Formats: C-alpha cells, structure tokens, sequence
DNA sequence: TTCTCCTATGACTCATCCAT
DNA sequence: AATGGATGAGTCATAGGAGA
C-alpha cells in the first residue's frame, strides 16, 4: 500500500510537470499571434496620426 | 558495467531533469513577457485611437 | 537496408520535507 | 510522536537516432 498510494503521486507529479510545460507552449503560441497583430493595428494607427497631426498643425 | 554505467545514467537524469526545469521557467518567464507586450499594446492602440478622433473633430 | 550501441526519458521506489 | 502527501534523486527498462 504505502508503495501504491505513493506511486499514484510519482505519476501525478510528473503530470503535473509536464501540463505547465505544454500550457506554457499554447500560452507562448497566441501571445506570439495577437501580440504580433495588435503591434500592426498600432502602426496603422502611428502613421495616421502622424498625418492628422500634420494637417493640422 | 553497471558502476560505469549507474553512475553515467545518473548524470542524464540529473541533466534530464536539469532541462524540464529550464524549459519551463523559460517558457514561463517568456509569456510574462509577452503578455506584458501585448498588454501595453492594447493601452497603445487606446490612446492612438483618442488622438485620431480628436485631429478628425479639429478638421471638422 | 538492416544490425549495434548509446543517450534520453518514462515509470518505480526511497528518503525527506511539511502539514495534519 | 505518527501518518500522509509532495518532490528530488537513484535506478531500471526501453525506445529512438547515429552510425558501422
């Protein structure tokens, strides 16, 4: 028994282990995605105001 | 054999071990980032936004 | 191409740290 | 003091890759 209860928690703390590893991956793989668009959106938007500032001015 | 062995299979578990523990404090460390990234894009985005409508009313 | 050897890695077990 | 889970570390079996 205390072999096979503790077993069970070997095997769980591996699991464990190895989810946030791939959690981490996924997480590392969107943020990559939006983070790279919302930067495009912000040079559409730079630019524009660099123009209307100067349409202005 | 084994003594040789045992002791040189040690060193792989060890530097197994070594790597997943690096893999993830990277990857880890690596998304706090990004998100930090992505969060002050979004504050970037916010503001760029408020000067454009504001110029757009001073043409208005 | 298939056969050989070696490292990397899962899974077991053990010792040890903390909390009940 | 006694019992139970978490996690590091040693061991084994075994797979997959580099090379004769």
């Amino acid at each position: 028994r205390k072999r096979m209860r503790n077993r069970i928690a070997a095997s769980k703390s591996r699991k464990r282990k190895l989810e946030r590893i791939a959690r981490l991956e996924e997480k590392v793989k969107t943020l990559k995605a939006q983070n790279s668009e919302l930067a495009s959106t912000a040079n559409m938007l730079r630019e524009q105001v660099a123009q209307l500032k100067q349409k202005v001015m | 054999k084994r003594r040789i062995r045992r002791e040189r299979n040690k060193m792989a578990a060890a530097k197994s071990r070594n790597r997943r523990r690096e893999l993830t404090d990277t990857l880890q460390a690596e998304t706090d980032q990004l998100e930090d990234e992505k969060s002050a894009l979004q504050t970037e985005i916010a503001n760029l936004l408020k000067e454009k409508e504001k110029l757009e009313f001073i043409l208005a």
